Parts: structure tokens; C-alpha cells; sequence
């Protein structure tokens, strides 16, 4: 969720 | 008989495989996107040993003719870990050498950008996205400030290149982390395994780039993302  | 077994990358392995079908030998080598540039040596089992930088000149009835490019050094199967990004960081890709460059980015406050160095045509390969391995877990339980250069690998792996690795300075390895991101990108992340950094992703052109052309990604963020992003979307939205 938080990643490229 | 000469076997070549290629990626759906481009990349590929070619050599003479021995009585049990194995690329093991001393005169193997694998071949970049580029069809050009190779890395040869020794290899057990299609894993590379001791690769030295050479050029594929030909090849006759599938059997290629590589020449060495002057230099000593050598590369080797190297894949990361949660805590290991490359055993030397200082040693950049060659093939990645000759294709991109960090420079200062043209978009206003974005630090440093991946740039190419040659016009090429859509799909290219063009820079490595290596980073040590972490679990998708672990990054969405920090805070944003730490996810900077976070890349999903599949579901169950994100490539990371945490401090001080974010500096050209302590880490040359691979630049694809530099590319910044665009609503309008001439690049998309894509799969790649690679002979010395294994199974990661790559920055590979959507369309025509030329020399000097900023490399930019959509970071495909859910519209969850920093300010920065959530800024240039209105402005992108409106406008
Ligand atoms: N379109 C953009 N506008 C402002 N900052 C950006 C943009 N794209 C990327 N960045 C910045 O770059 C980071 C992502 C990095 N993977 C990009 C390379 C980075 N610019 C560097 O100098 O190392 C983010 O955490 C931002 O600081």
C-alpha cells in the first residue's frame, strides 16, 4: 500500500 | 548444440549445455536486452559465477562469437536481502551505464532524476530497479517518509533503497530508484531477472525517448500517498  | 533460453524481457542465456542439460561451463554467457552487450564466463547451472563484460560480434547457426571489452571487472550472481543490497555497491551495471545518467530533474523541487543518454525507440530497457527485499507488511506499517524509493515486487516482495543507498555516492549499482515520477510518464516499471541482481524490475520506455529526455513512472499510488503527489494530481486533474 505505502510502495510504488 | 548451443542453447539460448530467453526472457520474456529480451535478456537471455546462451551456451552448451553439458551431459545433464545444464548451463554449467566456463564459456556461458548472458545477454542483455540489447542483443549486444554480454556478460561472459563461468556459470553452473544457468547461475553466473564469473561474468566478464563482452560483446556478442555474431552468431552462426545459433552459435555466438563474444570479444571481450577491455577492463577487469567481473560480476556475479548477487542477489540482495532484507539487509544486503549488493555486496559492492560501488559497481555499476553495464548495460545501464551506457543508456541512463542522474542528473538534477526538471521538475521544480524533486531532487535528482534518471536521464537517457541515447534516443531510443518504445519498449526499451533501460535502467534496473535493485534494492534489498522487504515485505510489504513492514512498509505499509511506516511512515511515508521511509517509503521514498519503495517498489512492489509481487505479493509478497518490495525492493527498497533505504538510506544512505539513496545517494549515488554509496550506491551505483542499479539508478532505476532515481526515476521520478509523471501522470505523462515515457516509462512503466516492468519485470526483469537479472544475471547479478536475479528477479527485480526495470524501467523500460513507453514510446520514443531521446538524448537527455528525463526519464519519468507513473508511481501508481491509490487515489494513500505523500504530498508532494497528492499536490501535482490536483494540478494535474485541473490543467
Ligand atoms: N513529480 C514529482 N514531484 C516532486 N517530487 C517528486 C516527483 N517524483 C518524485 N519525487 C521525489 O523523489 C522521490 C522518489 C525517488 N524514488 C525519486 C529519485 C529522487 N528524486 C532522488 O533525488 O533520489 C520522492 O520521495 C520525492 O521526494
Amino acid at each position: 500500500k505505502r510502495s510504488k | 548444440g548451443v542453447c539460448w533460453i530467453y526472457y520474456p524481457d529480451g535478456g537471455s542465456l546462451v551456451g552448451e549445455v553439458n551431459e545433464d542439460g545444464e548451463m554449467t561451463g566456463e564459456k556461458i554467457a548472458y545477454v542483455y536486452p540489447d542483443e549486444r552487450t554480454a556478460l561472459y564466463g563461468k556459470f553452473i547451472d544457468g547461475e553466473m559465477i564469473e561474468g566478464k563484460l563482452a560483446t556478442l560480434m555474431s552468431t552462426e547457426e545459433g552459435r555466438p562469437h563474444f570479444e571481450l571489452m577491455p577492463g577487469n571487472s567481473v560480476y556475479h550472481f548477487d542477489k540482495s536481502t532484507s539487509s544486503c543490497i549488493s555486496t559492492n555497491a560501488l559497481l555499476p551495471d553495464p548495460y545501464e551505464s551506457e543508456r541512463v545518467y542522474v542528473a538534477e530533474s526538471l521538475i521544480s523541487s524533486a531532487g535528482e532524476g534518471l536521464f537517457s543518454k541515447v534516443a531510443v525507440g518504445p519498449n526499451t530497457v533501460m535502467s534496473f530497479y535493485n534494492g534489498v527485499r522487504i515485505t510489504h507488511q513492514e512498509v505499509d506499517s511506516r511512515d511515508w517518509a521511509l517509503n521514498g524509493n519503495t517498489l512492489s515486487l509481487d505479493e509478497e516482495t518490495v525492493i527498497d533503497v533505504p538510506e544512505p543507498y539513496n545517494h549515488v555516492s554509496k550506491y551505483c549499482a542499479s539508478l532505476g530508484h532515481k526515476a521520478n515520477h509523471s501522470f505523462t510518464p515515457n516509462c512503466i516499471y516492468d519485470m526483469f531477472v537479472h544475471p547479478r541482481f536475479g528477479p527485480i524490475k526495470c524501467i523500460r520506455t513507453l514510446r520514443a525517448v531521446e538524448a537527455d529526455e528525463e526519464l519519468t513512472v507513473a508511481y501508481g499510488y491509490d487515489h494513500e500517498a505523500p504530498e508532494w503527489y497528492q499536490v501535482e494530481l490536483k494540478a494535474f486533474q485541473a490543467t
